[PDB]
Order: structure tokens, then C-alpha cells, then sequence
């Protein structure tokens, strides 16, 4: 039988015997093994089923969005100036933060993807006649030189890596390898930074991935025009270590893991069915 | 069978109706290994001072008792010569062998999932604040659960059906588990194996692992029986070893 | 050059690719691996370990350890029913937010049988017997003990071993059913029956309470990923 | 250095090609067919065996 | 033409690529290349050289070479400190204008043992004994010569051989620290306490001087090329 | 990279193209396919099997099974029509609603024998000979019984087997006829004759009945898919 | 993993050659030169043969 | 002409091929794979040998 194909049931006739699957002790900590062939009469079935789509390389390859960086070409204030920036996490957007949280220590490779797009911001007039936008995202490793400004000599980014991307073409894409200090992404960090059991608490002390900074390497615009690039990470190459329970509450903060208080699942009038 | 002796140093543990012994994920605690090392100074193993059972308080169990939960190596920080390594070392490493004991009678009923969870991180009973350490855990106080919601302005969220980690109290039987039943079970020993992502680590800043101890079928018996019923937790270190020999700490 | 053409989909981002890109970082030296203990290479791993399920789930219980307390009790005559709910694992609101539950919500099929374990938390000298039953979806909910014989069923002996398994087998014209229940798939009903009494001795409290698990069986599969309809956000985490 | 592998196909021209163009291997695609497992560790994590036949305690 | 699809990221400048690229001069003949002495086929043999550490630099000294100059002169009670700093080769003041501090600020990770070599450069007829320690970063720095000998340490006797090295080994919980500092990568703290005195015969200056040389060892590792925070500009130099 | 250089032909969609495409469910498991009866692999297994055939279908007749019922009956004088049809089994209005009727229509080209099965469904006491001819599209229309002996005919005998089979032949210039009618490739006419009589007993009713089944022989092929002037729609089907 | 198979001509250089690029079979090609067929499930699905010169009853 | 190499993997389908496309060696990519170093010239260029255990004068 081949690899990650289940298991077969075998036929059963009946039984009268001192053996007895059907009781066992949860008190152990053992769940039992026990098949449909145990309890009742089966007949012979060849299950072709295949785990494929459970594996953690299928469950977690695929692309989600974790971040929407937002910058003009014309500065409002420094929230629409005209770069900006975004430290590196998987903790903004909660569809993969519940996904990454269902294990304690990770260790996968990285595919970074943008879909960049533009609009014209609303103003009495819109009628020109622009060439064609080029955006650049230049990634910051922790400690570097960050831009202070448009016109920056940091974005010379001699050792930095940069890419550029014209608007018009196909989204732009790199690989990041495994970044961690450690031997794994750890997910959770049940401590704190300093010796003395005080400063920051939990998993925020551990992330120190650096910054990422997008900006128009277009000098001007005619008239003002607002981007907004989105970020998507698909982990690749993918272990996982001490499987976590899946998380009840919605999320609040992005460095906590603070909640409300909810039930434990929703609700019903009684405990019992009554029809024919 | 329902016996089990466990010899650790200069102390053993007798149980005479045992349910069985979980071992971690499958491993059993041991030395580090000279192809995962980082440090390069030689380690301190002292393999029987430190290596031994250590007992903490009882807990009362109630009726209306919600759990109690105890964050190591933290719980330990005191108890012997395990204690006075972790003040002169940079760096630890260990696994233990956590052994939960309760008995009652026949005549009384309950039950208790007692968990080791791995990075068991809290959140705040009082968002938007962070809390103080010493209501995460003191040194060898047990820290409990409450049945209802928490209003702590630096305290953690100690609502058990939420288990402090905001999912469901129910799930956490993926977590090295046992019950005790106190229909047919007297004691509960999990032994954990050394669960992180860094070989060694300092044993101050960090809860390697939180065990916590939580009532599911409450406590409930005759008035004219025992009305006192504690639970005792005795925990050994196992295969520890130290790193970064310097002057007292821990700051 | 090398004459070539583009077919449609050139220049396109689907998020569930699968090609090779360049790297950011070349020739970065990762740091080795070694041996952390509880590896997970499948989510049919996590989904076949047991897991408390709330039965009594009947609010205000949810808020509180009484939504997994199944309450049991010496009767006045037998045959009564002491629980009941949909085998939907991935639907019904007893099976959805439990550990094999929340796995399938990532999920639009499954497929296979489940175990459903019970444990008696009464007292040691407290007996008992009872019918556990699956029933098929054909003809409607069991409204008796006697509707409910007819079906896959278990009479579970309380005594020095606390549980008894009741395998749900897969018995379904169709090799998946869907998460988000139908009524082209539906999988049938899960009771339980008092088989005798709760006989005691004196000086003994009348409620027992009972602990129902479910997991997945080794013939148990999964298929088509989605978003989970558990998880929302209005905004970015900040 | 051409890696021909068995495609994903169902169950009662099926291979694919596959050059690597990077010389890094985080740039390598996903490892898509790899289905092992072994559920034990967390399933079944007790130190001495517990036959199903036979009574656990 | 052969039937093609475009990937996502075409027609990108990925400025660390590595991809082929026509020839603007074709056939270009290129003069032959001599032997040159002292080729440099890594950066690490550039940071496995001494280079003299200014421990002495509270300003004003900085501008002037008394920056270099530890001072040590014959002391009324003995166990007092020399000198003292934070071991970050890179983020530290004392050591990151070295030369084996201006390597690690191009990159964003550093692993691997330090060597700390002291020289003392005064008269050949004066003596003495010195206590160079590292600390690792739990406890807080060292109060003391008797906080400081708990700890790795060498005593140092000034003799024929003028100098000393104490090795700084590599002990940390992670295979690598961050050369701009952090809480969670903190590596400990250098100091130097007088073991005995400095004893002279007469007719000889009170203070002497010693010099601080850092190296790194040949298992030192740097990673994740990053630009350095050390040169600015305004605008194109003209 | 690779020199490469784009033909005509780059970035279109062709609806009748033949290209890979990347999937949107990788490592999908698709479940197993099984033994069902009657599968199809060619539209010509469609097409070879017998159809009856509205040779009546003189409106109102159109709207009741009476389109079906080619009447016959006891004759004054012999050699008179039964029926007649132009052999368009695409085009005419008797033969393209028939099930190879409405195959042909998806194609422009068909080429091959057919065979037109006629059944005599009487009374068991009624006798009768029929001529069944097929003329080549040179002449025009036969007239009468003597100008449709000239050409490709049949007489059947109305016994214990009530069926005949009149073999159509293909007999063309070209290789190939089109399905909607014109000039150039006419294939010619159908028609039916009395050859005797029907001859009855006393107590028998007069008209009886005789049913028309066409369908291919087994050197039958079409040619270049369209799409069927049968079906319409003025908006989508909401 | 190149397959060459033989390419569409009339009847009275006609090779063409395949490489797979994915790993899913559901990403391949049309299979468009299969032409295998049967019509005895329902031009002839009766028991008992029939011949043609035999007269049918 | 193609070079089958070893591509930059950790340690404990790892191959990448490479055809050089232009007439100019120029025109080829970075040697990015080249660890080779021998730092005797700078840290130890003394004409006399240095043992460590030895006395250096
Ligand atoms: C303009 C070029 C942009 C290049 C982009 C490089 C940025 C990627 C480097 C850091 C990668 C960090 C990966 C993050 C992993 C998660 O934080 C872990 N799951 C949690 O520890």
C-alpha cells in the first residue's frame, strides 16, 4: 500500500470472546485504536483514500495576504507620506495567525509576492497624461540604516535587497530562506526579555525579522496618486513541532495573545432529540 | 498493572493504583548531543543532587475549585541544589518527571485532566496592560484558575473554560495528558522530555512549560465523609544540565 | 531567440502555484535543525487524538465547565434518554469547536468513521448500564429505546474499566460527506439510553456526570481546503 | 540533472519534468507528494504497551 | 513558437539576482592577470587580525590617541577595576569602530569565540598581576574581583612575554547573536580587576599603559548582509 | 536568461487550444471512479442505433404520436406513393430532429451508409408488398413506380418478420456531403410504393400502420464541429 | 520523461514531443487522440446472438 | 554543455543545471559557491615558525 493512503477494513464475522476493545481507560492518557471491524460486523473494503491535502506542505502552501502597505505620491501626513514601512510578522491578518498557531515551533522556507496597485486620489480635476509608476521595496535587516525620508541615500541599497517593479507587468516575487537565530520560528514564548522577569511578555521578543519599505521611485505626479500593496507569504518546505489547540477567541492586539472571554462552542435549548 | 516505582537520587515514589506512565511525545529525556550544541564550555551534571524528587504544597480541592496551574522551571526555583544551579548558570537544560497524586475514597467522585503544555503564553485579564510576573507564577505558590471572568488590572486571564490562552479547555488533551478519575485512579505521572527550539536556555526568563491541574467532573461527596481532599504535586528533574557558570543572579 | 509563444495565464498570481522564484538572500548559511521532540507531518495526526466534547452545551453552560458534564442520575423507570445530537463534525454545534471539529472546518469534504468515548466521573461504588446508538439518517430521529436497537448500537457495562467506545462506522452511499452540512449528506443521529439505572448505596450524591471524546478513526480523510467561517476581522491587528 | 517523478493521478503521461534553476534551495518549489506520518506520538504516548484486545488497567 | 507561460515576478530588478546578461564589449581582450601579494578571498580573514581596541574612550579623548591608552598605575588596596565594557562586537562603542567591528555592521547576525589580547607597554622593570573576566549575561555585571571569578576568567602575569589573551568563549542559547543588540541575543560583559599591584623600584613613572587587541576566532560566522549604519550622505559627492 | 523571442499568436485565446495550465487544488484526491454500465467514447455508437422516424408530420400532426403513423390501406389500383422524403439527414425536416439527425448538426460533414428499418404494425391476417426505393439526385423526383425501379430499390415481403431494411448507399463524388442542404453535394430522395396491395380478411380494420427507424452503418463518419441552429437563448437562464 | 508520439496526418516530421510541467494529472493536455469505441451495448444488448442471414424470430 | 552542480542546502532535488547561453565568459553569472580563504598572510606572516604552547621570544 502506498504512502498516505488509509487503511483498509476487514471483514468481521461475530464474536463471543473474553476480549474486549470496546472498553478501555481514558484515565491513561491513551486514545484507542479501536476499527469499525471490533465492535460490529464488517465486510471487506478497499479504501483508495489518500491524506494528500492533510499535509502540513498542502495545509500551509498557499498564499494569503498579511499586510497592506499604503503611500502616495503627494504626502498628506507621515500615515500617507510619501514611503512607508511595515515590520515583518505573520500577526496583522488573523486567517494565517490561526493557522501558524496550530504548532508551537515552525521552520519553513518563504515566497514573498506583492500585488501592487494604484488610484487616483479624488481631487477637482484629474485630466494628465503620467508615465508609467515604478515602486520599490527595499527589505531593512534588523539594525541597518532605515530611510528618514524621500530622497534618501538609504534607498541606494548597495547591500540591501531591493526589487523594482513597473506597473503593468506580472506581481513581483522573491524566496526567503529560514531566518531564525534559533532552530525554529517559535511561534509562542511563554517569558519575557529581560533577566528579572519584566519588560515585554510573550512571542514579541522573539521576532526581529527587520522592516520592509516601499516607496514610487517616480520623482512626481501631475496629480496625486494613493498606492496600496499587499503582502502574501506562502511558507514552503514546512516542519512543525507540539501542536497547539486551535484558538476560540478572535484576536485583539498583534504583540499579545489577549482575549474576551467566550463560551466554549454556541448553544442549544436541550440536551436530548425528540421526534420519531 | 495498577503498581509503579519510581527511583529517582535518594527519593521513590510508590503508587499502588497507577493507570499508566505518558511519556512526553514519545522521548525520554537525555543529555545533549555534540552535533546540536552551541555552547562550548564543558556542562555541570549533577546527577543525583539535583536529579531527585521534589515535593510542593497541597492544593485544597473543593466542590467549586475551577484548577490550579504551576509554570516551571520557575516552580522549582528553590527547591535544593536544582535551585542554586539555576542562580549560577546562563544556561539550562532538562526534562522531568511530573507526578500528580490525589486520593479520595470509594465513596467520593471527581475528575481531574492534569496537562503539560509547552509555551502555555497567557494573555491579560485587563487588555490593553501588560501584567506583572509574579501573578503569572511565584516561586512555588500555585496559581489557580477562577470559574467566572477576571478583572485584574495586571493579572493574568484565569477563566479555566478558556484556559487562559483564549482556546477551548477542551482541546488540550494533544498536550501530554492524563486523568484521575477517582473512581479507579490514584495518581497521574507525565514525563516530559525537553521541548524547545534552542538546545539550551536560560531558566529565568522563560516558562518552558506550564502544568496545570483543572476539576472537569467537580468534586462532590456525602457531608458525613472526608471534606478535605488535597492534591500534591511532586516533580523530578531529569537528566539536567548546566551552562555559563558566572556569579548569582538572577537579573 | 528561441521562438516562443504565450499561452493564457501568463502574468497572472494564483495563489495556489507552485513554481520556483529567486532568492532574496543568496547563499544564506540556515542554522541546523535538530531533534524537537513532537513532529506533526499531517493534520490527521492531531485530528485522531481524543478530545472533550460539550455536550451540554445548553446556555448558560457554555460559559462554565458545565457544558462538558453530561448529568446522569438514578431513575424512576428505565429506558429514558440521557443525551442526544447530529453527527455533523463539522456543523453541529456539540462536534464543531471540538479538536477534530476544528480541523474539518478548514475542509469542504470528509470521509471515514469516528470513535465517540465515554467515561463515567461517578463514584466507585455507583453501577450502571447503558445503550449508546447511531442511527442512520433514513427514517428520522430514534424516539424510544426500542427505536434505537434497531440501528448500530453498544450496551456499555459500567465497572473497574471507566470507558466503552462506540465506533460511529461510515455507512454512506457516497465516498465523502461535505463539513457544512446538506441534506443530500446527511450522516444520522448520535443518543445514548438508560440500558438499567444508576443503582448506588447510601451516602452517596444522586448526579454522576459523564465525559463524552470524539476523534477520527485510521481510515479517516479530509479534502478540498477553504477558510474557516470561525475565525473574522474587521480590521488589521494593530 | 532532470528529476522525472510520478504525477498525482486518481485511482480505478503521468510523469512530470522538473529542471532547478536557482542554486539556492529555499528557491526550490514545494514538496507537494510527501504524505509519511506517524501518529503515535501523540495518539497512543504511553510507556508500556496497551494491547486492545486485553483490559487497560 | 514553444508554448510559454509567465511566472509572477517577470520583469523585476531584484538587485540580488544572479542571472546572465549580454556583453556590451564582445570579445573584449582582458590583460592578463600577475600575482599580486595579499589576496582576499574572504572577508573573515580580514577580522581574524588584532586590532588595538580604544577602551579609554571618554571624550574628551577620543580625538587624540590617549583613546587607546588604559591606565594602570600601583595601587593603596588591591582588587580594584581596570576597565570594563559590554561584549557587543557591534553595537558597542568600545569595539565597533574596530576592525572586527566594521565587518560585523555590514551583516545582521554574528557567531563564534573572540580573542582579547593585552599587551602592557610599560617598564621592564615593573611588575604585576591582572584578572581579565567575562561574564555571562545572567546575573548583571560584576560588583567585584569576587563577583568576577566565578566566572571565565585568566589571571595575567606580566613577565618576559608582555602579552595575554583571554578567549571569550562562545556560550549562548542560540547558534548565532545580533550584532545590533537586543535583549534576547545579550552576550555578558569584559573586565579587568588588579589581581595583586603594579610593584617598581624607584626612579620610575607612576602610571603605565595598556593596550586591548580583539580578534576573532576560526570558528567566527557572519550572516545576513545588511548596509552599515556608519556612512551617510546628503547628497552625490561632485 | 534563456535568448527567447515571441512569435504571432502570443497572449490570445483560442477556445479550441490544447495547453497546460496550473491547478488551483493541488494534491486534490480525486475519488475512484467505478463500474457504471453504458459508457459512451464516440458520438457515432449514438448514431448507429435505430430512431423512429416523423414521416408524417403534416401539421397538425406534429403535436400527437400520429407524426409517427405512416398510414397505409387496402388500394383501388396498385402502384400508388406511400411516402416521400429528400435524403437530408441534417436539413430535411423529417430526418433532423431524429437521433442522427440531431448528431449531424453539431458537424458540418457527414459521409456513410444508412439504414432506413421499416415495421408493419398491423393486424397479423393482413398481407402486402412494398417497394422501398432510393434515387440518385441526377434525374429529379420519381414519378411512379416504374421511374423508382430504375434506381437502388428493395421489395419487401410482409410476413413473420415485420421489418425491412432499405440500405441507403453512399454514392457521391465527393467524399464528404454537408449537413446543412445546398446544391453541390444533394444526396437524393426517398420514396415508397405499393408494390401489390394490403389484403385483409373480413372483421380487420382499414389503415393500418407502418413505423420508419433510421440510423448509420458502420462506415459512417462526420466532420468539423459547429454549433446546432436548434438551441437559443435571448438572455442566461436565471 | 519526453513522450514522442505521432502526430495527426491525412493518408494517400509527424512526431511531436511532450514534457509535463506540473505535478497534478488533472494539469495535463486533452487526451485527443483515443478513438477507441464499442456500440454492442446498444446497437445489439440482447442475450441471445442474432445473425444476420438467420432469419430474427 | 550542461553543469549538473550542488545546490545551497542546510544540514541535519539538490541539484540545479546551468547552460551558459553567450560567447563571452563575462557574460556569466556570480561564483557564488567559492569558500576557499587561507588567512596565513595577514594573521601569522612571520618568517619563523610560531607554535602556540611554545614561548614566543
Ligand atoms: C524589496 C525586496 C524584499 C525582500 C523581502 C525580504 C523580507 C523577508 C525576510 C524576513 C523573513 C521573515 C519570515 C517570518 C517568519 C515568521 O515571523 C515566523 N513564523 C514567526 O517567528
Amino acid at each position: 500500500r502506498a504512502v498516505g493512503r488509509v487503511a483498509d477494513t476487514v471483514a468481521s464475522g461475530p464474536v463471543n470472546t473474553e476480549q474486549i476493545p470496546a472498553l478501555t481507560a481514558v484515565e491513561t492518557g491513551h486514545t484507542s485504536q479501536v476499527v469499525p471491524s471490533d465492535t460490529m460486523q464488517t465486510r471487506h473494503v478497499i479504501n483508495y483514500h489518500t491524506r494528500s491535502e492533510s499535509s502540513i506542505e498542502n495545509f500551509m502552501g498557499r498564499a494569503a495576504c498579511v499586510y497592506i502597505a499604503q503611500y502616495a505620491t503627494e504626502k498628506v501626513n507621515d500615515e500617507l507620506d510619501r514611503y512607508t514601512n511595515w515590520e515583518i510578522t505573520t500577526r496583522q491578518v488573523a486567517q494565517l495567525r490561526r493557522k501558524l498557531e496550530m504548532f508551537t515551533y515552525m521552520r519553513f522556507d518563504l515566497e514573498i509576492t506583492f500585488v501592487i496597485t494604484s488610484s487616483q486620489r479624488t481631487s477637482t480635476t484629474y485630466a494628465s497624461d503620467s508615465p508609467p509608476l515604478t515602486h520599490q521595496v527595499m527589505y531593512v535587516p534588523p539594525g541597518g540604516p532605515i530611510p528618514k525620508s524621500y530622497e534618501d541615500f538609504a534607498w541606494q541599497t548597495s547591500t540591501n535587497p531591493s526589487v523594482f517593479w513597473t506597473e503593468g507587468n506580472a506581481p513581483p516575487r522573491m524566496s526567503i530562506p529560514f531566518m531564525s537565530v534559533g532552530n525554529a520560528y517559535c511561534n509562542f514564548y511563554d517569558g519575557w526579555s529581560h533577566f528579572s522577569q519584566s519588560g515585554v511578555y510573550g512571542y514579541t521578543t522573539l521576532n526581529n525579522m527587520g522592516h520592509l519599505y516601499f516607496r514610487h521611485v517616480n520623482k512626481s505626479t501631475a496629480y496625486p496618486v494613493n498606492s496600496v500593496a499587499r503582502v502574501y507569504f506562502k511558507p514552503k518546505h514546512v516542519k512543525a513541532w507540539v501542536p497547539r489547540a486551535p484558538r476560540l477567541c478572535p484576536y485583539l492586539k498583534a504583540r499579545n495573545v489577549n482575549f474576551n472571554v467566550q463560551g466554549v462552542t454556541e448553544s442549544r435549548n436541550k440536551i436530548t432529540l425528540d421526534r420519531s | 498493572d495498577r503498581v509503579r516505582s519510581i527511583t529517582l537520587g535518594n527519593s521513590t515514589i510508590t503508587t499502588q493504583e497507577c493507570a499508566n506512565v505518558v511519556v512526553g511525545y514519545g522521548v525520554w529525556p537525555t543529555y545533549l548531543s555534540d552535533h546540536e550544541a552551541t555552547a562550548v564550555d564543558q556542562p555541570t551534571q549533577p546527577d543525583v543532587a539535583t536529579c531527585r524528587f521534589y515535593t510542593l504544597e497541597s492544593v485544597k480541592w473543593e466542590s467549586s475549585s475551577a484548577g490550579w496551574w504551576w509554570k516551571f522551571p520557575e516552580a522549582l526555583s528553590d527547591m535544593g541544589l536544582f535551585g542554586q544551579n539555576m542562580q549560577y548558570h546562563y544556561l539550562g537544560r532538562t526534562g522531568y518527571t511530573i507526578h500528580v497524586q490525589c486520593n479520595a475514597s470509594k465513596f467520593h467522585q471527581g475528575c481531574l485532566l492534569v496537562v503539560c503544555v509547552p509555551e502555555a503564553e497567557m494573555g491579560a485579564a485587563t487588555t490593553d496592560h501588560a501584567f506583572n510576573h509574579t501573578k503569572l507564577s511565584n516561586i512555588g505558590q500555585a496559581m489557580e484558575f477562577s470559574a467566572k471572568k477576571s478583572t485584574d488590572q495586571t493579572g493574568p486571564q484565569t477563566a479555566v473554560h478558556n484556559a487562559g490562552m483564549g482556546v477551548a479547555v477542551g482541546n488540550l488533551t494533544i498536550f501530554p495528558h492524563q486523568w484521575i478519575n477517582l473512581r479507579t485512579n490514584n495518581s497521574a505521572t507525565i514525563v516530559m522530555p525537553y521541548i524547545n527550539s534552542v538546545p539550551m536556555d536560560n531558566m529565568y526568563r522563560h516558562y518552558n512549560f506550564t502544568l496545570m491541574v483543572i476539576p472537569f467532573a467537580k468534586l462532590e461527596h456525602s457531608p458525613q465523609a472526608s471534606t478535605y481532599v488535597p492534591i500534591t504535586v511532586t516533580v523530578a528533574p531529569m537528566c539536567a544540565e548546566y551552562n555559563g557558570l558566572r556569579l548569582a543572579g538572577h537579573q | 531567440g528561441l521562438p516562443t509563444m504565450n499561452t493564457p495565464g501568463s502574468t497572472q498570481f494564483l495563489t495556489s502555484d507552485d513554481f520556483q522564484s529567486p532568492s532574496a538572500m543568496p547563499q544564506f548559511d540556515v542554522t541546523p535543525e535538530i531533534q524537537i521532540p513532537g513532529q506533526v507531518r499531517n493534520l490527521m495526526e492531531i485530528a485522531e487524538v481524543d478530545s472533550v466534547v460539550p455536550v451540554n452545551n445548553t446556555e448558560g453552560h457554555v460559559n462554565s465547565m458545565e457544558a462538558y458534564r453530561i448529568p446522569v442520575r438514578p431513575q424512576t423507570s428505565s429506558g429514558e434518554q440521557v443525551f442526544g445530537f447530529q453527527l455533523q463534525p463539522g456543523h453541529d454545534s456539540v462536534l464543531k469547536h471540538t479538536l477534530l471539529g476544528e480541523i474539518l472546518n478548514y475542509y469542504a469534504n470528509w470521509s471515514g468513521s469516528m470513535k465517540l468515548t465515554f467515561m463515567y466521573c461517578g463514584a466507585a461504588m455507583a453501577t450502571g448500564k447503558f445503550l449508546i446508538a447511531y442511527s442512520p439518517p433514513g427514517a428520522g430521529v430514534p424516539g424510544s429505546r426500542r427505536d434505537a436497537m434497531l440501528g448500530t448500537h453498544v450496551i456499555w457495562d459500567v465497572g473497574l474499566q471507566s470507558s466503552c467506545v462506540l465506533c460511529v462506522p461510515w455507512i454512506s452511499q457516497t465516498n465523502y460527506r461535505y463539513v457544512t452540512s446538506d441534506a443530500y449528506t446527511d450522516a444520522g443521529y448520535i443518543t445514548c439510553w438508560y440500558q438499567t439505572s444508576i443503582v448506588t448505596p447510601p451516602d452517596i450524591p444522586t448526579t454522576s456526570t459523564i465525559l463524552c471524546f470524539v476523534s477520527a478513526c485510521n481510515d479517516f480523510s479530509v479534502r478540498l481546503l477553504r477558510d474557516t467561517p470561525f475565525i473574522t476581522q474587521q480590521a488589521l491587528f494593530q | 540533472g532532470a528529476q522525472v517523478s510520478t504525477q498525482k493521478t486518481g485511482a480505478h503521461i503521468i510523469h512530470y519534468t522538473n529542471i532547478n534553476y536557482y542554486k539556492d534551495s529555499a528557491s526550490n518549489s514545494l514538496n507537494r507528494q510527501d504524505f509519511t506520518q506517524d501518529p503515535s506520538k501523540f495518539t497512543e504516548p504511553v510507556k508500556d504497551v496497551m494491547i486492545k484486545t486485553l483490559p487497560a488497567l
